[PDB]
């Protein structure tokens, strides 16, 4: 119909998607109507300046943004000295889901880089001379992933990768995140992640750890960073993530997590929230909406029949519109939500989850969803590692003719 | 001695007592990547600490350095640890340490470091004193900040404090009865204290979740609550709960509300209940209606569970293909 | 904005 509107958050129904606060208002229910007044501005601009709307990915802007990045940053980034490997992942991967090439000038700079950040007893650092952190480790892993040339997983000692791992791995299967430092579900996925692409994974490595991450999935279905600690998007990405690493989703209950992650995406603004009543943020769309992926493939390979077999289960229209039109910044890379600086992180997982809402593969079942104009269309996005699904298969059998170190 | 943002402040370079010492500037190799374009302060501070740190020089000078290179950059992680090794090596007091962790902390209360600082520090010291009145400071400014429940649960577990948390708890669901984070706390509380399983508690609980329901009816920390205590033993386990909540379909509807209704019917479907087919239909009405307008954010979500419950228990699921 | 380590 003429008078039928195309885009979902624009539809007058979409109205009836507001907060009802039941007229008992709190700290949350405040700051959850402060966002959707600003998101219902930006959905309604359009008629408010009597114009068509047009989704577009400022393809261009973004380009520029983190072709700039890649090389040099301003002191704005001073706070992340300590996380430079995952400066160079966030933006290789944009750059890879953009589709752009990368010369290999910056392949073998990055290779340099990442070699001087490596430490001589294992595993990667936030930078030069930094000790070694499971975080900028798994970054700089995905990174080199992304590069793919035998240069790049030449870098990465394996000997020592392993030997590090061990020097991390708790009594109750646990992983520290560094020496002395902090204990969450991060680490689990970042060591599984690290092992399997670089075939390092020996029999005990992961002893237990299946069972400590079961331990972290709680009264809400999802996961949290600890065993008791509430659920959250970023938690139960890398506890799911890391089980399907290890072969072992099935010790969760992927029924009350299917219905919690489901429930995180938020009725007006389309995007997800990172826990129960908290706010939207962009970079959920790819650590929330990135579990359906996982989900999908758990079930399916449990026989799930109910299963569709052309979309994921949440509404990737949704998704997309709110990341068009909510999470881009006018001169290039995307944000959190309205009001919000851009940053690599953002751009990097706002993407992300924009090729996941794009891109459905259940095997031989292949679906595409494209808001707004086609070239907005990504590379598609692996749901564990978040690297290309070629450099993951490549990688892997790379060092698969590699032998476990040790044997 | 001197303070970062002290207007008197001093470059390292510029200072007598550090003469002796050759800064040592970031190996960034001749082609550098993501290359940081510090401010003359930061890579000041930085150029000295890799120096201390090169050297491995445990001393009171470079203690204080610590300080300034944590001030500029919190999560660089390789600092703490080294302020740690010199905690140790010069036998710092360690209460004078948390003074001046819960001050960082109360100006940085998001960062990983600093609360695995502390709880280093409360370890070393074995003494949790301070901990459960200071998180109450920092859970006053952001209530839902994740570091610090999470820093409260070790406490209170590690050191058995358990006695006045449900009473924190309710004081913070008064002010926000929307806070998961004090739901979560609930039911961490009461799970590690008397269990769900004794029935004047788990009654307890349940009237207390209905009463807030009522209150605010769109309210979802609720409903996942109330779920979350009932859903192990098995929701239809429980018949009065099923007409309870129809009871508020008309005054407190929510999609929240509907939703409940087929997780009954479904665990009802399961534990085969009568009428094993106006329970189904009952659930199928319920799961388009959702998936078409109470809360078609979930279309996909509900479409699917319409269709499991119809995949395994329409009356035809059991009969033969010949049939 | 938000932070991973
Ligand atoms: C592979 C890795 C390193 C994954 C981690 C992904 C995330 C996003 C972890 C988040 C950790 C966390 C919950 C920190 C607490 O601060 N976060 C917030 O308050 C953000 P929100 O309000 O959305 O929960
Ligand atoms: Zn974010």
């Amino acid at each position: 119909p003429v008078w039928s509107e195309p885009l979902y958050s624009l539809r007058p129904e979409h109205a009836r998607e507001r907060l009802q606060d039941d007229s008992v208002e709190t700290v949350t229910s405040i700051e959850q109507a402060k966002v959707e007044e600003k998101i219902q501005e930006v959905f309604s601009s359009y008629k408010f300046n009597h114009l068509v709307p047009r989704l577009v990915l400022q393809r261009e802007k973004h380009f520029h943004y983190l072709k700039r990045g890649l090389r040099q940053l301003t002191d704005a980034y001073e706070c992340l000295d300590a996380s430079r490997p995952w400066l160079c992942y966030w933006i290789l991967h944009s750059l890879e889901l953009l589709d752009e090439p990368i010369p290999q000038i910056v392949a073998t700079d990055v290779c340099q880089f990442l070699e001087l950040c490596q430490s001589p007893d294992g595993g990667f650092g936030g930078g030069p001379g930094q000790y070694p952190h499971l975080a900028p480790t798994y970054a700089a892993v995905n990174a080199l992933c992304i590069i793919g040339t035998e240069e790049a997983y030449n870098v990465i000692n394996r000997e020592k990768l392993l030997q590090y791992l061990y020097s991390l791995k708790q009594p109750d299967g646990s992983f520290l995140m560094h020496v002395g430092g902090e204990v969450d579900v991060r680490s689990a996925y970042c060591a599984a992640s690290v092992a399997s692409l670089t075939n390092i994974i020996t029999p005990d490595l992961f002893e237990g750890t299946a069972e400590w991450i079961a331990r972290c999935q709680n009264w809400e279905g999802g996961i949290g960073g600890v065993p008791g600690m509430e659920a959250h998007g970023g938690y139960t990405f890398c506890g799911l993530a890391a089980l399907v690493i290890l072969k072992k989703e099935r010790s969760l209950n992927l029924k009350s997590l299917l219905q919690w992650v489901t429930s995180r995406q938020m009725r007006f603004e389309g995007g997800f929230q990172g826990r129960c009543n908290k706010l939207v943020d962009g970079c959920y769309s790819f650590w929330q909406a990135g579990l359906l992926p996982l989900l999908h493939r758990a079930l399916h390979a449990q026989g799930d029949p109910a299963l569709s077999m052309s979309h994921w289960m949440f509404h990737q229209q949704a998704l997309q519109e709110y990341i068009l039109m909510c999470c881009q910044c006018p001169a290039g890379g995307l944000l959190d939500k309205p009001g919000k600086s851009r940053d690599f992180y953002h751009t990097c997982y706002c993407l992300s989850g924009l090729s996941i809402a794009q891109h459905f593969g259940s095997g031989a079942m292949l679906h595409d969803v494209v808001m707004g104009v086609p070239e907005n269309v990504l590379q598609p996005t692996h749901p564990v590692y978040n690297i290309g699904p070629d450099k993951v298969i490549q990688a892997t059998t790379h060092f698969l003719q590699k032998p476990v170190p040790g044997f | 001695f001197l303070s970062l943002d002290s207007p008197t402040y001093v470059l390292y370079r510029d200072r007598a007592e550090w003469a002796d010492i050759d800064p040592v500037p970031q190996n960034d190799g001749p082609s550098p990547v993501v290359q940081i374009i510090y401010s003359e302060k930061f890579r000041d501070v930085y150029d000295y600490f890799r120096a201390v740190l090169q050297r491995d020089e445990r001393s009171e000078r470079a203690f204080k350095l610590t300080r300034d290179a944590i001030e500029l950059n919190a999560a660089n992680y390789t600092v703490w640890h080294f302020r740690r090794v010199l905690l140790r090596s010069l036998q710092k007091d360690l209460q004078e340490e948390m003074n001046y962790i819960i001050a960082i902390i109360e100006e940085q209360p998001k960062n990983y470091q600093v609360w695995h600082h502390r709880r280093v520090l409360v370890e070393w010291l074995k003494d949790p004193s301070q901990e459960l009145e200071f998180i109450a400071d920092i859970l006053n400014q952001d209530a839902k900040n994740y570091h610090a429940w999470q820093h409260r649960q070790w406490v209170i577990q590690e050191f058995r404090l358990w006695d006045n948390e449900l009473q924190y708890v309710d004081q913070l669901l008064k002010e926000d009865v929307r806070n998961n984070s004090v739901w979560n706390q609930r039911h961490f509380v009461i799970s590690n204290t008397t269990g769900y399983s004794d029935r004047a508690v788990l009654e307890r609980e349940v009237q207390y979740t209905l009463e807030m329901i009522k209150l605010v009816p769109h309210n979802e920390s609720a409903w996942n609550y109330l779920k979350g205590i009932l859903q192990d033993r098995g929701l239809s386990r429980y018949p009065n709960l099923l007409n309870q909540l129809l009871d508020l379909q008309p005054s407190h509807s929510s999609p929240y509300l509907i939703a409940f209704l087929v997780d009954i019917y479904e665990d009802m479907l399961e534990n085969q209940c009568d009428n094993k087919e106006d329970i189904l239909n009952k659930a199928l009405e319920l799961c388009e209606i959702l998936a078409k307008e109470k809360d078609t954010i979930r279309k996909e979500y509900w479409r699917y569970i319409g269709r499991s419950l119809q995949s395994k228990h329409s009356r035809e699921s059991d009969i033969p293909a010949s049939v | 904005g938000c932070v991973l380590s």
